[PDB]
RNA sequence: GCUAAACCUAGCCCCAAACCCACUCCACCUUACUACCAAACCUUAGCCAAACCAUUUACAUAAAGUAUAGGCGAUA
RNA sequence: GCCUGGUGAUAGCUGGUUGUCCAAGAUAGAAUCUUAGUUCAACUUUAAAUUUGCCCACAGAACCAAAUCCCCUU
RNA sequence: UUAAUUUAUUAAUGCAAACACCUGCAUUAAAAAUUUCGGUUGGGGCGACCUCGGAGCAGAACCCAACCUCCGAGCAGUACAUGCUAAGACUUCACCAGUCAAAGCGAACCUCAAUUGAUCCAAUAACUUGACCAACGGAACAAGUUACCCUAGGG
């Protein structure tokens, strides 16, 4: 996503009212463009043998064009979500 | 009993009822106090009326 | 000043003198916005005190 | 300047008259000489001496000074420790 | 003269005179609601107040959210709380060069999802940070179950979130047919949204298409005096019959 | 505002002194003002016309003028310029001598 | 003495109050006023002011033309 | 192009500015994209405060004509 | 147009994003777009000039023009108390700028006529420094031309 910020600052409104703006409002400036950031890993848990990246029951930190192109949509992967921890932790202790 | 000023008697305009203004000031107080439902072009007058006298006062005359 | 406020019954010595009652004397006028911060005392007649 | 403005229908100061000078409460203004910290390198000390000086204004400025702001400036002003306190009064005139 | 109203009353007005007043109660509020989005293109400001460096006095801050456009490709995929920034620029981070106009357009993908509760896949064009919700909120029933009709920003998302709702809100048999335990283990991991389906009909419709719906729903052919004058004269006969 | 408090000896501190009782017999009568002060005021007008006013005169205001006008001519040697305002009551003279009047008023008893 | 001259009252203006209208029958998006066949949203710009112009340039009370912003200037 | 709107566009330029009567009142200049204009000054006007103003006699004002400055008396 | 300012628009590249198009950020082109084209002048043009000082005009207090007559200036040198303060004055016909200065504290025991540049902004921790802004009271950055010119006026 793109943040921008507004160069010509706005007059504070209050707390019951909306900020009018002015023609000059309208004038961006770009602070950011996420999309050339740091990029981040997705915590999965795999639920087969999947390659190198891990095996059954293994909670893992996926790069996110392979998480979400090839585990997640094949059932390979779960998400690392507070409910199926609970499930995996009950898996991991009926060995 | 000062229970009521002499300007709570008057009776007019929403906009002029205990203040006197110029009428640059006058069609400043109309529009920001009745402006809201005020009738299209009527708002429309009022507006170039404001910003005519606006470039009137602030710019013309003999003393400054 | 202060003496003044005494003399003529505007400010009573024998309670204490906080600023409301420097107010309600009308000896002094603070406005707040403005940003007075209150009063200060001045050594403006001392002598004759 | 604007005699009239458009929101409040008030006369408006104008804020380089304020950034420059410093009105006293008799009616005097108060300025910096021009030049004061301009090559100083070829400048004598005598002159030095006199463009790092607090130089009253004529009368004609000082009335167009007062017109071009308004009557919050004009106002008595009891600082805590103000330097230019004692100059506010105008003290053993004779007209 | 004057309006009895302002005139940004009077659509509100519209609200309470005809067919609109008819609509239930839980839609209109849906409609009266004035909550803000989620920041997605500006930094929202820390906090209420921030002491500023050029003077040091603490000063009240808000922050004016930047205006989105949403082309209406925008209602027909999901993206995120996010469009296209039409604005302007100083031509190279001056105020002395051209101000010259810019649009900021974000980037689309075409992609796929399974709705687990609606079971099926649709191809909705998303962007990035739509994909990176989705993993947040742990997968799309969650993501359109939990966001907000203001945040979602997506007819479409809202269609699906209707679907998902009514789906939720019937316990339906149609889910998975001849398999019932799967069905209850996906109705009860979202049991957490149950609304009931008088409420979950009227989820994410526009003013237009409720004004239909309710249109329909209380259309009727009339009834015939014929049998309201039978109704009134048999029940006169029968204060007769009692007398 | 309230009546000033009855102390011992006067004048008082401040230098506040009160009217004296009875009125005394003079034509004329110049009353206090809200605040119990006896009204000699100044006034500048045009930045040099220094000049004084004597404000709350009730009855006859030239006999005032009289009066006045014997009194500050040897601080001055010629007669002061004044003005009366028979209608509002006051008295006008040129030059600040306010001091001086208000130490008379107090002389004269009122 | 011709041409003429005169005339009050149609109505209107500004407020207040109050939230308006809209199927006798028939015809009316085709060449409207014709009885009857196979698709909507997307920054207003500029004038003007800055004595040029190139960033910029207004669209209850009180705080307050204050804080602020600004070719730190016009001005806001 | 033409029309409507912005729009009572803007015009340091042209033209025009409506009862009576009285009074006071004309010629140094400096800056300026300035010399068809403005700003300051000079001159002008009213009101106010005060005390001198004007005319001027001796004396006096530099070395390399007519006069003026200065100036008590009057 | 090789005036100034842009590259919003296209067309290419390059880099990111993504797994060629699209999006984001740069860069180069084309197509344009916005705006401008100072003043003096025996009408105007060419030439010459535009700020500061000396002399004549202007003979003797001050002031006094010209596209009037003649010289010059846009520094150099020495010193590092060329420190700090402060009565009273002069003043380029305004303002802005300029000048002179006793006493004092602290110490020793400037020449030249002109020899220059406001404000804002920058740079710097600070002290300070910054234009042939020479069109020299200086717009932060804008050329030629129109017998197609146009309008408002003047002779
Ligand atoms: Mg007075
Ligand atoms: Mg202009
Ligand atoms: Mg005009
Ligand atoms: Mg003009
Ligand atoms: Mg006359
Ligand atoms: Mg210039
Ligand atoms: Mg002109
Ligand atoms: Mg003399
Ligand atoms: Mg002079
Ligand atoms: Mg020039
Ligand atoms: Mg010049």
């Amino acid at each position: 996503t793109v943040i921008v910020e507004r160069w010509w600052k706005v007059p504070l409104a209050g707390e019951g009212r909306k900020p009018r703006l002015h023609r000059r409002h309208r004038v961006y400036k770009l602070v950011e463009d996420t999309k050339h950031r740091p990029k981040e890993n997705l915590e999965l848990i795999l639920t087969q043998s999947v390659e190198n990246v891990g095996v059954r029951g293994d909670l893992v930190s996926v790069k996110k064009s392979l998480g979400r192109n090839r585990l997640l949509p094949q059932g390979l992967a779960v998400y690392a979500s507070p409910e199926n921890k609970k499930l995996f932790e009950e898996e991991k202790l009926l060995r | 009993n000062f229970e009521k000023h002499p300007k709570e008697l008057i009776r007019g305009p929403i906009w002029l009822r205990g203040w006197k203004g110029n009428e640059l000031q006058r069609c400043i107080r109309k529009r920001k106090m009745v402006g809201s439902r005020m009738f299209a072009d009527d708002l429309h007058n009022l507006n170039k009326r404001i910003r005519y006298l606006y470039k009137h006062f602030n710019r013309h005359g003999k003393f400054r | 000043r202060l003496q003044y406020l005494i003399d003529l019954g505007r400010v009573d010595p024998s309670q204490p003198i906080d600023l409301t009652q420097l107010v309600n004397g009308r000896g002094v006028t603070i406005q707040p916005l403005k940003r007075d911060y209150g009063v200060q005392l001045v050594e403006e007649g001392a002598d004759t005190f | 300047l604007t005699y009239f403005s458009a929101r409040k229908g008030k006369r408006k100061t104008v804020k380089a008259v304020i950034d420059r000078f410093l009105r006293l409460h008799c009616g005097l203004w108060v300025r910096r000489k021009a030049g004061y910290k301009k090559k100083l390198w070829k400048k004598t000390p005598a002159r030095k001496k006199r463009l790092r000086e607090f130089v009253f204004c004529n009368k004609t400025q000082s009335k167009l000074l007062d017109k071009m702001t308004t009557s919050f400036w004009k106002r008595r002003n009891w600082y805590v420790d103000d330097p230019y306190q004692k100059y506010h009064d105008r003290t053993n005139l004779k007209v | 003269p004057l309006h009895k109203y302002p005139v940004w009353l009077w659509k509100r007005l519209q609200l309470r005179e005809g067919i609109c007043s008819r609509l239930p109660g839980h839609y209109l509020r849906s409609l009266e609601e004035e909550r803000t989005p989620t920041p997605v293109h500006y930094r929202p400001h820390g906090a209420k107040f921030k002491i500023n460096p050029k003077n040091g006095q603490r000063e009240r801050v808000e922050d004016v959210p930047i205006p989105i456009y949403f082309p209406p490709e925008s209602q027909r995929g999901l993206w995120g709380g996010e469009g296209w920034i039409l604005g302007q620029i100083y031509a190279n981070n001056d105020k002395l060069s051209k101000r010259l106009k810019k649009v900021w357009k974000p980037q689309l993908f075409e992609r796929e999802f399974y709705s687990e509760i609606l079971d099926k896949k649709f191809t909705v064009t998303v962007t990035m940070r739509t994909l990176d919700l989705i993993d947040e909120a742990y997968g799309l029933d969650f993501y359109i179950l939990k966001t907000p009709k203001e945040d979602l920003c997506s007819k479409f998302g809202m269609d699906l979130k209707r679907g998902m709702l009514l789906r939720l809100a019937r316990q339906d048999p149609q889910l998975h047919p001849e398999d019932p335990e799967r069905r209850a283990a996906i109705y009860d991991k979202y049991k957490e949204f149950a609304i009931p389906e008088e409420e979950a009909e009227w989820v994410g419709l526009t003013l237009e298409e409720a004004i239909e719906k309710q249109r329909l729903l209380e259309e009727k052919d009339p009834v015939p005096l014929f049998k309201i004058y039978v109704a009134e004269l048999i029940q006169q006969l029968q204060q007769q019959a009692l007398s | 505002i309230p009546d000033p408090p009855k102390h011992e000896h006067y004048p008082t501190p401040s230098g506040w002194q009160p009217p004296r009782d009875p009125p005394p017999n003079l034509p004329y009568f110049v009353r206090r003002s809200r605040m119990h002060n006896i009204p000699v005021y100044k006034d500048i007008t045009h930045g040099n016309r220094q000049m004084t006013v004597i404000r709350k005169v009730e009855g006859d205001i030239w006999a005032l003028q009289k009066d006045v006008e014997d009194f500050l001519s040897p601080l001055l040697g010629k007669t002061p310029v004044t003005q009366v305002n028979e209608v509002t009551g006051t008295l006008r003279i040129k030059g600040y001598f306010d001091q001086e009047l208000k130490a008379w008023l107090l002389e004269k008893g009122f």
